[PDB]
RNA sequence: AUUUUUUUUUUUUU
RNA sequence: AUUUUUUUUUUUUU
RNA sequence: AUUUUUUUUUUUUU
RNA sequence: AUUUUUUUUUUUUU
C-alpha cells in the first residue's frame, strides 16, 4: 500500500484530472452512474453510446472568490450545452440521460482561510424573486457554462439570488442532506462529486430538464494573508458518463 | 342475513384508520418502477446526516453569517458559544434533526454534535466542548463546564471534532417541545489554551456547528410542526 | 446503536465501554469528506449496556405520509338555478385540480423528498349549514365525479356529463362521508414534488408546474333540486396516502409558500431563525 | 405477541388494499457514508 | 382459605377443626411486627368442611379499574363567529388537558395506588339543544382532535391546526358516540398518581402536579357552519382503562378533593368519621 | 356484500362493555416496564392487611383518640366495647376493608378482628371478646355474650388478641350497606377479671382495634361508593 | 363450561385490543408479611 | 436479609 | 449483407 | 495502557 | 469506482 486519500487521478477519455490535496470522492446516493437496463426501458429506439467523444472533462470558466462573493450555481446537462460532441448531441436528439463527475478546483496557501460548499441537488426548482405565482423564465434557468451568479441583481423573470434560502425557501444550512463536499483551504483544495442519472423517467429531454444543479457556495467568507490579492480562483470540470442519446431528429432550436 | 350489532363508533372518520376501501379506477395499471436512487424508508435514517446549526443567532436578519461561530485569537480561559439542548427550539430549530424532531412528541437517544475549523493551516487551537447533563445550571466559567462530559479538542490535520450528546436522563423519553422536567441540560465551548495565528493573518477565524441523531435515536408520537402555517389556501 | 443484535434482549442501545489510551481516534473527522461517520457516546465516554426497546416504526414513511390530511376545502349550495347564466360562478357546481400542495402542512411533509409513489385514499366530507330562513334542513345528496383530463368538463349541474358512463362517481349523504381508493396515477414511475424543468423550450412557458404531479380532478354538484330556501354545502377532500415509496430527501422549507408548485416565497417574509436574546454564549 | 386476522382482502384492486407496514431496511449509509473509498471509524479520514 | 384444592370440589373455604388442647396459639400475635398473621376461623372455633364457589374476578384491579366512567363534560356551540375576537371565550372551540383526576370518584378508585400503567379507551358522547326559538336541529358534525404538548394550538373554530396532518382526530355526529383507544403514553414506566416533588430545584416553583401522569389533550370543535339559530353542544368524555397493572396500595381518601393533581382538603370540613349515637359500648 | 340485520342495543354505548377499538395513535412504542414493587393484581390482597378501627367514635371531631378503645383499671364484669357487625357503616366505614367493601354491594366470608394492649409491661388483664350472631340482641351482661362465639384473652408477653368473626349465615352473601335481613351480628368486649396496674402506675391504659379478611373472603357486584361526592369539577 | 369464539384481533395495535382478563396471581403475602424472619402460625411470634 | 471478597474460563471493542 | 442486443467464463492493470 | 461490564462454578462465616 | 478491450458458446428474426 503506502498510497493516500489525497492524491486521486481520474482519467475519462482523453483528459485526466490530478489532485494531491483531496478529501474524498461523493458517489451520489452511494451508487455509481450506469447505462440504462431493459427492464426499466420504455422507448423503443436503439440509444447511441458515443462515449470517448463525450464522456470527457470539460471545463468551465473560472469564478473570482472575494469576500463578499455570495455563490455560483450551475445546471446540468445545461452548463455542458456548447462543450463538444457532447452538447451537439444534446441538440440533436429528443432523449438523451447521463451521469457526471463533478471536479471543483480552488487552490491557496496555507495562510488563508475559508470553506466552500460544494453541494448538488436533484431536481433544483429555483423560486422567483417576486412570489406568487410569477415563473422563472427559460434563459434564466438555462444560462450555460457561465452558471448563475448569486451575489448579482434581481432581473425580470429569473429567479431569486439569495444563497442563504437556497433559491427554492430552504435554508442553507439543510443543504447537507444532498450530496455534499466541502473545500477547506486549511485541508481540502478540490471536491469530487460523482453523480448517477436520477430522475422519475427512464430517459428525458436534455433542453427542457436539468436533472441536477451544482451549488458553490462560500459558507466561511475568505481570509487572504496581509498583503495578499483578496481573491482566489474557482474551477469547474464536469464530464459526462454513462451518457445515452436516443431519438436523433434535426437540432431543435431553444431560446436564444 | 348475518344478524348484526353496530357498535358506538359506526360511521365515524378517524383520519388514522388504516383500513380498505373500493378502489375507484378498477383494472387499472400503474406505470412500473424504475430504479431511482436516494430512496428513503424511515425518518431514522436522514437524521443521522449532519446539517449546520445556525448558533451564531445574533443578527437582526438571517445570514450565512449565523452559521459561523466566531474564534478570536490569542484569548484565554473564555467561552466560544453556549446554548441550551432543547432540540426542537432555539439554535437547532431550524435544522434538519430539529425539523423532523417537531414532527413528533417525544424523542430519546444521543445527539451527534460536530465543531469543524476553518482557520489558516499554519494556526492552531485548543479547545474544550462540554456537555452539562440536566439538574445543574449553564456552566459560567471554564472549570464549570469541566466537571461534566467533555472532550478537549486538538486542531490539527483532521479539522472535525465530532462530540456526542450521550443520553443522561432519568425518564425514558423528552418532550421535544420545550419541557422544564424533561429538559435535556446545557451545551458550551471554551477555549482550552488559545487560538494561535501565523503571521501576516489577522482577523477572525469560524467554527462550523453540526448535529445528527446516533442510531441510538428514537422518536414517537407524531404531531403536527410550528414551523409552517398559513391563513388562506393557495391557487395554482 | 444498530450493531448487534443479542439473544436474551435484542438490538443493544449502548455496548459497555471503558476507559481509551489509543492511537486511534473515532472523534477526529473530517466533515470536507462529505460524510457523517457513524460516532456512538461508546467512542467518547465510558458507557453501560442499554437496549432499544424500539423499532422505528412510527418514522417509517408509509407512515409519515399515511394519515388523512386535508387538502380541499370548497363550497356547493342548492338553489334555484333558472335565471343564473354562470353555475359554476353561482357554484352550483364546483370542481378542483387534484393537487396535494394547497394545505401547507401535509405538502411539507411531501416536500421532504423529492419523488414520490403511492396509492391515493379520499375521504370527502360534506356538511350543510342554512345561513338564511329555512323551515327544516335539506335531505341532500352529492355527487363527486373524478373527471380525468381531456374529459369533457361540466358546464351546468344538469349538464349531460354528470351521468358519467366512462367517469368514475360517488353519490353520498350530505353528513356522511365516502372513501374510495385512487392508484398511482403518475405517467412516471414517481411523481415529482420538485420539476427543475418546462413543458417545452420555449422562452414563455410556465416553470415548475408539471403533469408529472398530475392526479386528475373531482367535481362536485348536489343531485338535488332546489327547495324554498338555500343551503350551503361544504365540501371537505381528505387524502391519505398509502403504499409509499419516497426518494431523494431534501432539505426542509420554512419560508411560507405562495402557490401551488411552485417553490416562490413572499418578498419581505420575516426571519426564520430565532433571534438570540442575549449574546451567542447565552444558554 | 397476538397476530393479527385482518389479512383477506375483499377487493380485487392492490390500490384498494390497507398500508404495506415498515419496510425494516434501514440504510443511513447512502446519505451518511455516500464517499468513494470506505472510511473506517478511528482511522483518520485522510492520508 | 386458600389453601388446598381438592379435585371433587375444589378450594375450600373452611377445613373441618376440632378441640383444641394445645401448646402452639395461633391467634396470639404480634401487630408490631408488621404483619397480619393468617388466622383462619378453624383457629378459634370448630368448623366444617366449606368450598368457596368464587374466584374473585370482578376484585381484579382490571376489572376493577376497567369500566368506561365520565371524565370530563365541556361544551361548545355552533353560532355566528363574525364580531367575535375570542373563539375559545365565545366557546366556538373548547380544549381539555387530559386527566383522569377531575370526577373525584374514578380519581379515588386511582388513588387507592401509587403507580397506574394502561392503555386508554376513550367513548365521546356529543349532545345538542337549542334553547333559544329555532325552527329545526342541526345536523352537526364535532371534531375532536388529540392535540399532543408542543404541537400548535387552535386559536379560532376555522384556524389553520384543525387540518391535522400529523394530530389524531375523529369526526362524528352529534347524538352518537366516537370510540378509540390510546396506548400508554407515560414518559416513564407508570403513571404517577402521586408524587413527592418538584419539576426542578426551585423556590417557587409547583409541588406534585407533574408531567408523567401527563395524557395528552384533546380539543373539540362544531366543523358545521352557523345556522340562524344558536345550538349548545355538550361533550362528555368517557374513559376505561385496559391492560391495568398498578402498584403500591396506599390509604383510600375520605376528605373532599379540591384540585387536580393536589392532594389538598378544603379548610374547615366536615368530620368524616361517623359519632356515635350514644357512648362506646352501644351496638 | 354479507347481508346482516341489526339487533337492539345498536349505537347503544354500555359502560361495563369490553370490546376492541381503533387505536389513535399507530405504531407507537410506549416505555417499557420496569421492576416496581408492591404489585396489585385484586383488592382481595389487600384487604387481608390490619388497620386500625377508629371505634371510640365519641369525639365531636375526628381525632387520634378515637383510635384508642379505653381501658380502666380495677373494673370487674364491664364492658369494654360494643359494635354491631356492618361493616360498611359505622366504625368499619372508614377502614381499609370497609371502604373497598363499599365498592361492592355484596360481601361474603370471614372477618378477622385483632386487638393491641398498649398498657405497661408490669400490667395484667383478661378480656373476653365475643361475637354474637344474628337472631338474637346486642349482649348487655357478659353472661349473655358467653354463650356465643367467644375468645378469652390472657394480656402477656404476646400483645395481640386475634378473634375472627367466621361466616355465621344462612343466605350465602350479605350486603354491604346495612340490610336487617343480611345483618351479621354484633361484636363486643368483656372484662375476664380485671385490669390490675402496676404501682406508680395511674391512669388509663388503651386498646387498639384492628380489621381486615380472611382469605375466606368474597366481594362481588361493584358500584360506586358513598364516601366521596363533589358539587362541582375540579380545575388544575 | 363454554369457551368464547371472540379471539380474532381486528387491528394491528396492541393498545386496540380488549380487556387482559384475571391474572390468578394472587399473593397478598408481600403486604400482609412483610417480614424478614418468617413468622409460622401458632408459635411465638417474639423469640 | 446465607452476603462479602480472592481468582479462574466465555461474550461485546483487537 | 443471417446481423443485432441480453448475459455467462478466460486474458491485459489488482 | 487489549480494559470494561454480563453471569456461571470453587474457597472464608451456615 | 478492480474497469476496459480481445474473442469464444446460448437465446430473439433464418
Amino acid at each position: 500500500c503506502g498510497y493516500s486519500d489525497r492524491v486521486q487521478q481520474i482519467t475519462l477519455g482523453n483528459s485526466t484530472i490530478t489532485t494531491q490535496e483531496a478529501a474524498n470522492a461523493v458517489v451520489c446516493y452511494a451508487e455509481w452512474p450506469e447505462y440504462l437496463p431493459d427492464v426499466d426501458a420504455s422507448d423503443v429506439n436503439k440509444t447511441s453510446k458515443p462515449d470517448t467523444s463525450v464522456c470527457r472533462f470539460y471545463t468551465l470558466d473560472s469564478k473570482t472568490w472575494t469576500t463578499g462573493s455570495k455563490g455560483w450555481c450551475w445546471k446540468l446537462p445545461d452548463a455542458l450545452k456548447d462543450m463538444g460532441v457532447f452538447g451537439q448531441n444534446m441538440f440533436f436528439h429528443s432523449l438523451g440521460r447521463s451521469g457526471y463527475t463533478v471536479h471543483v478546483q480552488c487552490n491557496a496557501t496555507k495562510f488563508h482561510s475559508g470553506c466552500l460548499l460544494v453541494v448538488v441537488i436533484p431536481e433544483h426548482q429555483l423560486a422567483s424573486h417576486e412570489g406568487g405565482n410569477v415563473s422563472v423564465k427559460y434563459t434564466f434557468t438555462h444560462p450555460g457554462e457561465r452558471g448563475i451568479d448569486l451575489s448579482s441583481a434581481n432581473e425580470v423573470g429569473g429567479p431569486v439570488k439569495d444563497v442563504l434560502y437556497n433559491m427554492n425557501g430552504t435554508l442553507l444550512g439543510n443543504l447537507l442532506i444532498f450530496p455534499h463536499q466541502f473545500i477547506n483551504l486549511r485541508t481540502n483544495n478540490t471536491a469530487t462529486i460523482v453523480i448517477p442519472y436520477i430522475n422519475s423517467v427512464p430517459i428525458d429531454s436534455m433542453t427542457r430538464h436539468n436533472n441536477v444543479s451544482l451549488m458553490v457556495i462560500p459558507i466561511a467568507p475568505l481570509t487572504v494573508p496581509t498583503g495578499a490579492t483578496p481573491s482566489l480562483p474557482i474551477t469547474v470540470t464536469i464530464a459526462p458518463m454513462c451518457t445515452e442519446f436516443s431519438g436523433i431528429r434535426s437540432k431543435s432550436i431553444v431560446p436564444q | 342475513g348475518l344478524p348484526t350489532t353496530t357498535l358506538p363508533g359506526s360511521g365515524q372518520f378517524l383520519t388514522t384508520d388504516d383500513r380498505q376501501s373500493p378502489s375507484a379506477l378498477p383494472n387499472y395499471e400503474p406505470t412500473p418502477r424504475i430504479h431511482i436512487p436516494g430512496k428513503v424508508h424511515n425518518l431514522l435514517e436522514i437524521i443521522q446526516v449532519d446539517t449546520l446549526i445556525p448558533m451564531n443567532n445574533t443578527h437582526t436578519k438571517d445570514e450565512v453569517n449565523s452559521y459561523l461561530i466566531p474564534l478570536n485569537a490569542n484569548r484565554q480561559n473564555e467561552q466560544v458559544f453556549g446554548t441550551n439542548l432543547f432540540i426542537g427550539d432555539g439554535v437547532f430549530k431550524t435544522t434538519l434533526l430539529g425539523e423532523i424532531v417537531q414532527y413528533y412528541t417525544h424523542w430519546s437517544g444521543s445527539l451527534r454534535f460536530s465543531l469543524m475549523y476553518t482557520g489558516p493551516a499554519l494556526s492552531s487551537a485548543k479547545l474544550i466542548l462540554a456537555y452539562t447533563p440536566p439538574g445543574a445550571r449553564g456552566p459560567q466559567d471554564r472549570r464549570e463546564a469541566m466537571l461534566g462530559t467533555h472532550v478537549v479538542w486538538d486542531i490539527g490535520l483532521q479539522s472535525t471534532i465530532v462530540m456526542t450528546i450521550p443520553w443522561t436522563s432519568g425518564v425514558q423519553f423528552r418532550y421535544t417541545d420545550p419541557d422544564t422536567y424533561t429538559s435535556a441540560g446545557f451545551l458550551s465551548c471554551w477555549y482550552q489554551t488559545s487560538l494561535i495565528l501565523p503571521p501576516e493573518t489577522t482577523g477572525q477565524v469560524y467554527l462550523l456547528s453540526f448535529i445528527s441523531a446516533c442510531p441510538d435515536f428514537k422518536l414517537r408520537l407524531m404531531k403536527d410542526t410550528q414551523t409552517i402555517s398559513q391563513t388562506v389556501a393557495l391557487t395554482e | 446503536e444498530e450493531v448487534i443484535v443479542e439473544k436474551t434482549k435484542q438490538t443493544v442501545a449502548s455496548i459497555s465501554s471503558g476507559p481509551k489510551h489509543t492511537q486511534k481516534v473515532p472523534i477526529l473527522t473530517a466533515n470536507e469528506t462529505g460524510a457523517t461517520m457513524p460516532v456512538l457516546p461508546s467512542d467518547s465516554i465510558e458507557t453501560r449496556t442499554t437496549y432499544m426497546h424500539f423499532n422505528g416504526s412510527e418514522t417509517d414513511v408509509e407512515c409519515f405520509l399515511g394519515r388523512a390530511a386535508c387538502v380541499h376545502v370548497t363550497e356547493i349550495q342548492n338553489k334555484d338555478a333558472t335565471g343564473i347564466d354562470n353555475h359554476r360562478e353561482a357554484k352550483l357546481f364546483n370542481d378542483w385540480k387534484i393537487n396535494l400542495s394547497s394545505l401547507v402542512q401535509l405538502r411539507k411533509k411531501l416536500e421532504l423528498f423529492t419523488y414520490v409513489r403511492f396509492d391515493s385514499e379520499y375521504t370527502i366530507l360534506a356538511t350543510a349549514s342554512q345561513p338564511d330562513s329555512a323551515n327544516y334542513s335539506s335531505n341532500l345528496v352529492v355527487q363527486a365525479m373524478y373527471v380525468p383530463p381531456g374529459a369533457p368538463n361540466p358546464k351546468e349541474w344538469d349538464d349531460y356529463t354528470w351521468q358519467s358512463a366512462s367517469n368514475p362517481s360517488v353519490f353520498f349523504k350530505v353528513g356522511d362521508t365516502s372513501r374510495f381508493s385512487v392508484p398511482y396515477v403518475g405517467l412516471a414511475s414517481a411523481y415529482n414534488c420538485f420539476y427543475d424543468g418546462y413543458s417545452h423550450d420555449d422562452a414563455e412557458t410556465q416553470y415548475g408546474i408539471t403533469v408529472l404531479n398530475h392526479m386528475g380532478s373531482m367535481a362536485f354538484r348536489i343531485v338535488n333540486e332546489h327547495d324554498e330556501h338555500k343551503t350551503l354545502v361544504k365540501i371537505r377532500v381528505y387524502h391519505r396516502a398509502k403504499h409509499v415509496e419516497a426518494w431523494i430527501p431534501r432539505a426542509p422549507r420554512a419560508l411560507p409558500y405562495t402557490s401551488i408548485g411552485r417553490t416562490n416565497y413572499p418578498k419581505n417574509t420575516e426571519p426564520v431563525i430565532k433571534k438570540r436574546k442575549g449574546d451567542i454564549k447565552s444558554y | 405477541s397476538n397476530q393479527t386476522f385482518t389479512y383477506i382482502n375483499y377487493y380485487k384492486d392492490a390500490a384498494s388494499t390497507s398500508s404495506a407496514g415498515q419496510s425494516l431496511s434501514m440504510d443511513p449509509s447512502k446519505f451518511t457514508e455516500p464517499v468513494k473509498d470506505l472510511m473506517l471509524k478511528g482511522a483518520p479520514a485522510l492520508n
